[PDB]
């Protein structure tokens, strides 16, 4: 997961 | 024989931990600085820079710092970071200052003995000992994510902003909040967190330099393909990947996350060419 | 120099303690597996035998074992024991399993530093330290006897079934629960219990061998000499007793350890009758 | 390598730490053997003297003292002091008594590892580990006259009156209380207090002698340059002796109420 | 107390  | 004791780490590190009082105006009725909250802080270097917790100096009308040696000072808020709950104060000393031993090459290990130094319930400076229970922590509730060090060294109200040091006296972390009253279950015992010194050192520098942490924001958050902004308005597609941001492959994503954040706003970057903006408030 | 640390104990022992999850099928209305409870476990040998607490796996539909190395297994319940609150799982693994360090010739001592290994609140594996506070323990208000180890190493919900090890990383006990006291007025700090590894080990072999711990229920409850709490049973069907002493059972000064260990189905000479031992309810 | 351990401090000191039971008379029928409170105490010497907290034996009709060796004894209240919440007892035991390692030449430092020896929730004698967190504190008080050792060693109800020893087994203090409540919803953790073994001894010997405690820059709230014959302190006044005159002509005496 |  990643929200950058 | 001689008594087992970590007093050495105490003599070495404790002089550098101070009392922080968050004072505010008319807390009764008439205009006068009232003590809203307590906390601790650590003197990082001789210039007079001090790290503490943001939650400790919020809405402070006047921040006062008290040294363990008797001196007191009105401190200036050079800056703070919400996403890390870190703040930096500045005080103008002349006689010299006690600074926290820092060994940037030391890598904390799970099981290293540590000492929490702070001012619990304003009873005066106290030291408590435990170990590093865990590292790389608090990813099971990611909002404004961050990395933490876990410890069973007693952390109490008043310990925030204070120091976590090893037997040698080196700074291991900055004690932040304590895991208290889970839900309605019970009171967790010996679960406390601290910001790792390295991250606190990188954040302080940023705070001293710009008065705030300037993060590199683009516009692609989905909890390296872009699976759902102002930066995607010229070059980025929808459901595609990106081997190289800034034309350099950082294998995973978390690395591209920090790398991007580490990129100063305005600087044109090839994802196509997009320029960086500052992370939104 | 070198920081004081119990990391060596962590490096040798921790890889072997697991995250145990108890999942049910009638927990939500859609009958999809959901955690009803969780705790810790300790891999004992390479066959996949893992010790844990009974209250952790009680009435589960699926027990999940997760290792620090990332592997996850479904576990089989081979047996449990209310009296000690010990349960023994079995995962089927290939490629090898990390196993807990054991020194069968080490005698735990009051004062030995110990490290508790587990998953408090599912935060992930955490280590806490204290010492062995007491031995041969647990209230003067029993029911079915099995004595513990007492420690001040912080134990929390989730730590159950986990490992309590010394500084050499040797298995001292299986953590079972933190005295959360009988009522209110205060929260006990630093009082935790663990089943001594010697006892845990014997009980495990018995569950592995017989799938349950067969004891010695002769039929003489009381409150030595025949006492006064409850009535007798098959134990009086050979030795008239309602209020009489007892010299030595099975040719040794008279103690229920042997009683329970005598193997139900063997006429035994009790001085001050020829009773044949029977199995506990 | 051998397991890290404080067993030595345990073997040396624990035998001298005893369980104390304060029994009073009640109206359940004629129950006069009911526990009222319970705690711990420290056998200070071969004569049978034992230190413990005052609040643990207050209003008692009978004090029982139990030893880890099995022996039990009816105890004699020899004295007590409300200001230090200290109290001495005496047990008539010949045949020998295990005693607590004492070392008057030792200065306890902050960071020193300590062990609280006591009887929490009457579970039996238990050892807990911590460090000296601080020295010269008021602890839990409206502000009286005494300094406490602060420790993170876990102490609970039942620890009061017991020993706080170092890794060598040397008495460092008499565990008194554990920082009660807090302000917002949070239970403090690791904040306990003990009376420095030095104060504990001064008060013991005094209690043993006078059956109790005899208690007698600087400006009155005029100004006092000095006292008796030495610079000006509000502490020495008591260490004089009631009926003693000193410069104006002021004569000191008892410290009642 | 006990039960054998």
């Amino acid at each position: 997961v990643y929200q950058f | 024989m001689t008594p087992a004791s970590y007093n050495l780490a105490v003599r070495r590190a404790a002089p550098a931990v101070v009392n922080v009082y968050n004072r505010g105006l008319n807390t009764n009725s008439h205009n006068q600085l009232e003590i809203r909250t307590l906390g601790s802080g650590v003197i990082m270097d001789q210039r007079g820079y001090i790290i503490t917790n943001k939650h400790v100096i919020n809405d402070a009308d006047q921040i006062i710092v008290a040294l363990q040696d008797g001196r007191v000072f009105e401190a200036l808020l050079v800056g703070s970071d919400s996403l890390t709950d870190l703040a930096v104060l500045k005080i103008n000393a002349t006689g010299g200052l006690p600074t926290i031993p820092i060994n940037a090459r030391r890598v904390p290990h799970i099981g290293d003995v540590v000492l929490a130094i702070g001012n619990p319930y304003n009873l005066g400076q106290t030291i408590t000992q435990g170990i590093i229970s865990a590292t790389g922590r608090i990813g099971l509730n990611p909002t404004g994510r961050q990395n933490f060090l876990q410890t069973d060294a007693s952390i109490n109200h008043g310990n925030s902003g204070g120091a976590l040091v090893n037997s040698l006296g080196e700074l291991m972390g900055i004690n932040t909040l304590s895991f208290d009253k889970s839900n309605d279950g019970e009171t967790p015992e010996g679960i406390g967190f601290a910001i790792p010194f390295q991250l606190a050192t990188k954040i302080m520098d940023k705070l001293i330099r710009d008065g705030r942490v300037i993060r590199g924001y683009i516009g692609i958050g989905g909890r390296i393909v872009v699976n759902e902004g102002p930066a995607a308005n010229a070059g980025i597609q929808v459901n595609d990947l990106i081997i190289s941001v800034d034309n350099k492959p950082a294998i995973s994503a978390l690395e591209t996350m920090d790398q991007v954040a580490e990129i100063r706003p305005g600087s044109v970057i090839p994802v196509l060419q997009v320029t960086i903006q500052e992370y939104p408030a």
